[PDB]
């Protein structure tokens, strides 16, 4: 199947492996900010769901089709890929839906559906959105909608803006010049201390901070899930050119995403910016291996190269220079293993 | 296991 | 080979991923207590390694030959399957002793080794002593050693000793408790509470605790190197049978490990014991899913049985009663998949 040519198969057991668990199902379900606002978008959006035919991809728990049978749906299609799915069903039955919700066990790309349907739920959304590439199976489940078809999200933006963390960079760095002890029980690993470098800022830094390290405004990256097709995830390219507005040392680019449910009654977005409140998601920084010294009205461009990869990830390449003194940073990140600061 | 050695301080 | 019928494909990916990080080597090498002793432990038995033939299994950055290349060492074949190898034989050539330590990347028993050897050194000891099961993969490489040859640790005992700690067996519920709610945003969760208690009780929790919650002196399994064979470790049965020193409620085992470093000059002890201080191993502790009341005086019997398995550790099965009353408990648990309680 399209999912099995994408994914390595070693990937796809451990990722449907930590979904099975409890316990991962009640961190994002305690996430008040999404689960409430999940809740709001489907709620308030009735009219899109009053007797409509919903296909729900990977359902977890089945939270989000129980959102949509509140919400007057006639038949929700809850696809789940791991033993989740088990525990969905004894939750339909504890509630006494099984006329209305219908879990199917298996991976979207797999399973087959009786019916087209009105409208596709999910929540895909990975750290920088785009990690774990559920949008993919999300964009895929497409060829089950019906012509002029919603999706709920509709759309999805990543924001990306330079920071300046002093704190942050030497942590990492004092980390990697662990490698450049010259007798370290009598024994010199100052030959290792480049790769060190490389492997330490190579790690995606998740946690948040305050919107005063941020340089600039943001860089508004829009997916259309309406029209994008899952080959349009494969290969992400984000020119920026960013107009400084404080003079010091660029340390990264940070990064987060919102996304908005489009509805026939109202428009309700999910946020995970920092000047929002917390989410589980938190923020996502890419350091520099060295800071680009920028005074303020000068302008920091580049561009932030998302590819694909066969662990459900990214490797992210951001090359960024100061315009003004044509200093230089070309950096490769490993979205798949990142530094979980919080 | 995912990590099999801990984390120390 | 004999590592890839035993281990799951996947599961060595992963392994060996992860030993590949420098960060993670680091992690190893300062841990103080681990690596300050397995080098005093070298040295001050340098008559064991002076112009000696060495094997480092799993050298990873190659810290532990350096030490047995400091103590005098004419040759050390270091093995290492992960990427790390590479990183091992940079720090080779740029501290000059290409010619005395020689890095063959693979796994200890697919590789072939030119000659064979005296001492056989490592470190392969995972939490509760056996998780990753690299004992298997020493033990395996007794067919480099040399009759009357030494492995450096030559033995180690495993201990358990049972704990009452209240709070960590509530714990439990207060999580699983989550889902026991007729209305979460509408959802009543409440027929997967059952199903969430099950679930914390298989892990295993990895911390350290006072040693106040001990409730009996510490039963030891031990393994000697030398004598042991790669069988041994695939099923192993650890009875035990514990005169109780406190009254109370027992709510689980307490696991830790030591290994003796047995040289000819004298005998080096590493211990992880809740009595020493902090080691990256920490402490493992195995919940009841119910607790036992004891009283001083009784004995506590059962059996800690780890059956091995393909993802490189082990299932636990946990039975224990108080022999007094008759009251027993048991448990299931996965040692892979530990709860991280110290972080
Ligand atoms: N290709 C796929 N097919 C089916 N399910 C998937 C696929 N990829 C990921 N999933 C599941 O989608 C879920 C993603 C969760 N973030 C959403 C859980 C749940 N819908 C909720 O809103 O709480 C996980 O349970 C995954 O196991
Ligand atoms: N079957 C095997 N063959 C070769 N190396 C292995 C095998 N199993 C585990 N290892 C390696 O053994 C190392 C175990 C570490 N605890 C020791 C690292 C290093 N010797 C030190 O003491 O700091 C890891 O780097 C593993 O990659």
């Amino acid at each position: 199947s399209v999912f099995s040519e994408r994914t390595e198969e070693s990937s796809a057991v451990q990722y449907f492996q930590f979904y099975g668990y409890l316990s991962q199902q009640q961190n994002m379900m305690q996430d008040y900010v999404r689960t409430g606002t999940y809740q709001r978008a489907i709620l308030q959006n009735h009219t899109d769901f009053k007797d409509k035919i919903v296909l729900d991809v990977g359902c977890g728990s089945g939270i989000l089709s129980f959102f949509a049978a509140q919400a007057g749906a006639r038949k929700i299609y809850a696809v789940e890929a791991s033993t989740m799915a088990q525990h969905a069903e004894v939750l339909v039955k504890s509630n006494n839906l099984t006329d209305r919700i219908v879990v199917i066990p298996g991976k979207v790309e797999e399973v087959s559906l009786p019916e087209q349907v009105d409208i596709i739920i999910s929540e895909p959304m990975g750290y920088m959105l785009f990690n774990e590439r559920m949008l993919e199976s999300y964009l895929h489940a497409k060829k089950y909608l019906k012509p002029s078809g919603n999706m709920f999200p509709t759309i999805g933006d990543v924001h990306l803006a330079p920071f300046t963390d002093e704190q942050l960079y030497m942590e990492q760095f004092t980390k990697a010049n662990f490698w450049y002890q010259p007798s370290f029980h009598g024994v010199d690993l100052s030959a290792l201390r480049g790769a060190a470098v490389d492997e330490y800022f190579r790690q995606p830094v998740v946690d948040t901070f305050d919107i005063r390290i941020l340089m600039a405004k943001s860089v508004k990256y829009t997916v259309n899930f309406l029209e994008a097709k899952e080959g349009d995830l494969h290969r992400i390219e984000i020119p920026f050119k960013f107009h400084m507005l404080h003079s010091g040392l660029v340390h990264g680019l940070a990064f987060w995403f919102d996304v908005a449910f489009i509805g026939s009654i109202m428009t309700v977005w999910l946020s995970t910016a920092p000047t929002e409140p917390l989410t589980h998601w938190y923020q996502v920084r890419c350091l520099f291996q060295s800071p680009l010294f920028a005074k303020a009205g000068d302008t920091l461009s580049g561009t932030c190269l998302l590819i694909a990869n066969k662990r459900q990830s990214y490797d992210i390449s951001i090359v960024a220079q100061v315009d003004q003194t044509g200093s230089k940073s070309s950096n490769l990140l490993d979205l798949k293993n990142p530094f979980f600061r919080y | 296991g995912k990590a099999p050695r801990k984390q120390l301080a």
